[PDB]
RNA sequence: UAGCUAGUAGGUGGGGUAACGGCUCACCUAGGCGACGAUCCCUAGCUGGUCUGAGAGGAUGACCAGCCACACUGGAACUGA
RNA sequence: GUAAAGCGCACGCAGGCGGUUUGUUAAGUCAGAUGUGAAAUCCCCGGGCUCAACCUGGGAACUGCAUCUGAUACUGGCAAGCUUGAGUCUCGUAGAGGGGGGUAGAAUUCCAGGUGUAGCGGUGAAAUGCGUAGAGAUCUGGAGGAAUACCGGUGGCGAAGGCGGCCCCCUGGACGAAGACUGACGCUCAGGUGCGAAAGCGUGGGGAGCAAACAGGAUUAGAUACCCUGGUAGUCCACGCCGUAAACGAUGUCGACUUGGAGGUUGUGCCCUUGAGGCGUGGCUUCCGGAGCUAACGCGUUAAGUCGACCGCCUGGGGAGUAC
RNA sequence: CUUACCACUUUGUGAUUCAUGACUGGGGUGAAGUCGUAACAAGGUAACCGUAGGGGAACCUGCGGUUGGAUCACCUCCUUA
RNA sequence: GGGAGAAGGCACGCUGAUAUGUAGGUGAGGUCCCUCGCGGAUGGAGCUGAAAUCAGUCGAAGAUACCAGCUGGCUGCAACU
């Protein structure tokens, strides 16, 4: 672009947006499940794959995953979520954490147990 | 263009003595002529496109001369416009 | 319309360098015979002459140190416009001080390492390499 | 978001400040500002600095320090340097 | 160029840039100076806390602004020039450049009349149609309207879209050959105003051919299509309106520079012009190819090479050239 | 007490922006739904672009435009030809 | 062109001053010109005289009576007089 030119109209730095609307802008957020939805995934993977709709703080109302291998979680229930596309899901955006609030952490992981979380067995 | 013996008659009277071809009021001269010319000639060809993109070339040029000269002698210039009879 | 006639100057000498010719004939100004007397004294070209001078032209003759261009590519950078100025300490190295900088001070048009030497800034024509 | 503005714009003279000044007035007179983006809307205390980056640049203004602004909300004056 | 990306094309104000010479001023420009750029947080050299983080002394930094002093190479200002740039004059040349009027032949059609008999027309084959009320074919005469064979060619002209009978009238642009004249009047261009293939469009005329829509026939499993028989708007003129395009070279303008070959085409210098021949120079134009460049194809002196100036434009795909 | 300016308050009118609504236009997306092929092979009528017309839909059709189509790709051999 | 008088709101009496009645219109004698008197210049008597601002003042109310449009939103029909 010619140096004249670009002083009569700046360059302007390609448009910057977050992959995670609602939190605010933080990394956790508490909200109250609304619904709990076994739920099915994207072409290529074949599972059956769990996921809560849940009501942040804020009064955004967004759906997140449950990971790990056990959940007890129920409708009607306060847990931690922060961000995480989940690529197989749909809308998935955010990931619940498994040790905070109600949701009531994963038993018996061995390996990586502070995802999830599970106390050291031998403490 | 202006017929050869009316240019003659224009060169002698708006260029000095040494019957000049190029002095810039002489110019201005045979333009204007021209253009009084070819204004008759837009008056029943309304629809010509083509010749009326040489008048503005016409046009368009003599406006330039006259920018011209106003920046050199602005005693010749302002002269020149009266005895044309330009603009008002 | 030919907007830089030093840019001319010294696209003629790229093209004739490129495509062997012995001698290069351009109009001549103060400023090109002034540019031409850098080059030549750091050896870019071998001499120059001004003929014509009711109505210039200046002829300046190429080097090949064998069979290979002399100069490897020379470049304006003050170019209409923009117009890039130096401090005297800012004074541009090319090429690690192997090329030149023809660089318009007020004591004249001169080399970089000379005009490094002297400690006076200015106006950063073209570099050579 | 392309027109905005008549105490606005200029002058004259009176009142007013600690002081210059439509600061305010009453004559006057018609301008001023604006695509070098006025006006209108959205967002924001500002900076030295900090982060980052080879640099240019990009992001930012925790803390330390300087200035501004606020003091339950809107408004006013007093006393006093 | 084809990947997203050049405005459809022009003129042109504000703006950006400005051949060449001298003088001069010294704005930008650079060099020096002084005041300021607060402090620690940065940086280098020190010091202390057992090391470090940390605290800390001195320098440098804070690239800037400011005024005084200087320099004149450059660019700006200003004054006077110069002439290659750009403009201008006479003489000529080529062409479907534009606009307005007239006119001629061939042909499809229609009406009129003569002859003349049973199919004609159509396709892959066919049917609908037209025909025994006399068609088709064929001879004569008239009517009308569009187009304007061959010539026509890689041709030519044009800002682009575009323009082909012939004749006159008005008029634009280019190019040459020599002489002369003005003396930087230049290049580019946001906003801007201007110029359309096409179908569309308003009002008025016109309607011969073709022909969307529409109909009938056929093929098809359908078959709103292909093919066939008809046929309206339209196309054509006059004047006015939104300015769309694969509006192209998918390539923005102007200018400089950089090995050629073979051909078109048009001015033009020299030749017992003596082989549709030889030498010289400009203009446009086209196929080929070298250096170089490009991812590649490919471009290649008419660049997509080497660069200059100014403008447009692009920033993953879909959504979207859509919504508001 | 009084006139002066002045907050709150009031009433009329519009703009903007967020929420929101019977309902409906168009878009996205779904481990072999229905109907027909439209494009890619000159894709079985060359494709595409523009604008009018029509249709269940891909689309067809008139008009003008391109190659971003490409098939034994004609011409003076005539004596071989 | 309109809708539009959209809607909505403020002001309004009397008296004094600016001016013992202003701006404005009227144009006497008076003075001068000349084809020379139903004349022109002419100066400005008396006459008439709008509206404003500024001050004051009275009542519950100053278009005081009479005489002066009820407004706006959605929508059927028919261009309209």
């Amino acid at each position: 672009a010619t140096v004249n030119q670009l002083v009569r109209k700046p360059r302007a730095r390609k448009v910057a947006k977050s992959n995670v609307p609602a939190l605010e802008a933080c990394p956790q957020k508490r909200g109250v499940c609304t619904r709990v939805y076994t739920t099915t995934p994207k072409k290529p993977n074949s599972a059956l794959r769990k996921v809560c709709r849940v009501r942040l703080t804020n009064g955004f109302e967004v759906t997140s995953y449950i990971g790990g291998e056990g959940h007890n979680l129920q409708e009607h229930s306060v847990i931690l979520i922060r961000g995480g596309r989940v690529k197989d899901l749909p809308g998935v955006r955010y990931h619940t954490v498994r040790g905070a609030l109600d949701c009531s952490g994963v038993k018996d992981r061995k390996q990586a147990r502070s995802k999830y979380g599970v106390k050291r067995p031998k403490a | 263009s202006l017929s050869t013996e009316a240019t003659a008659k224009i060169v002698s009277e708006f260029g000095r003595d040494a019957n000049d071809t190029g002095s810039t009021e002489v110019q201005v001269a045979l333009l204007t002529a021209q253009i009084n010319h070819l204004q008759g000639h837009f008056a029943e060809h309304k629809k010509d496109h083509h010749s009326r993109r040489g008048l503005l070339r016409m046009v368009s040029q003599r406006r330039k001369l006259l920018d011209y000269l106003k920046r050199k002698d602005v005693a010749r210039y302002t002269r020149l416009i009266e005895r044309l009879g330009l603009r008002r | 319309s030919m907007q830089d006639p030093i840019a001319d100057m010294l696209t003629r000498i790229r093209n004739g360098q490129a495509a062997n010719k012995a001698a290069v004939t351009m109009p001549s100004s103060k400023l090109k015979v002034a540019i031409a007397n850098v080059l030549k004294e750091e050896g870019f070209i071998e001499d120059f002459k001004v003929e014509g001078d009711t109505k210039p032209e200046l002829e300046l003759t190429l080097k090949y140190f064998q069979g290979k261009a002399v100069v490897e590519s020379i470049q304006r950078v003050s170019r209409p416009g923009l117009r890039i100025y130096k401090r005297k300490d800012e004074l541009p190295k090319v090429m690690a001080g192997l090329g030149i900088a023809v660089v318009s001070t007020s004591k004249g048009v001169m080399t970089d390492r000379a005009a490094r030497q002297a400690g006076l800034g200015g106006e950063i024509i073209c570099y050579v390499a």
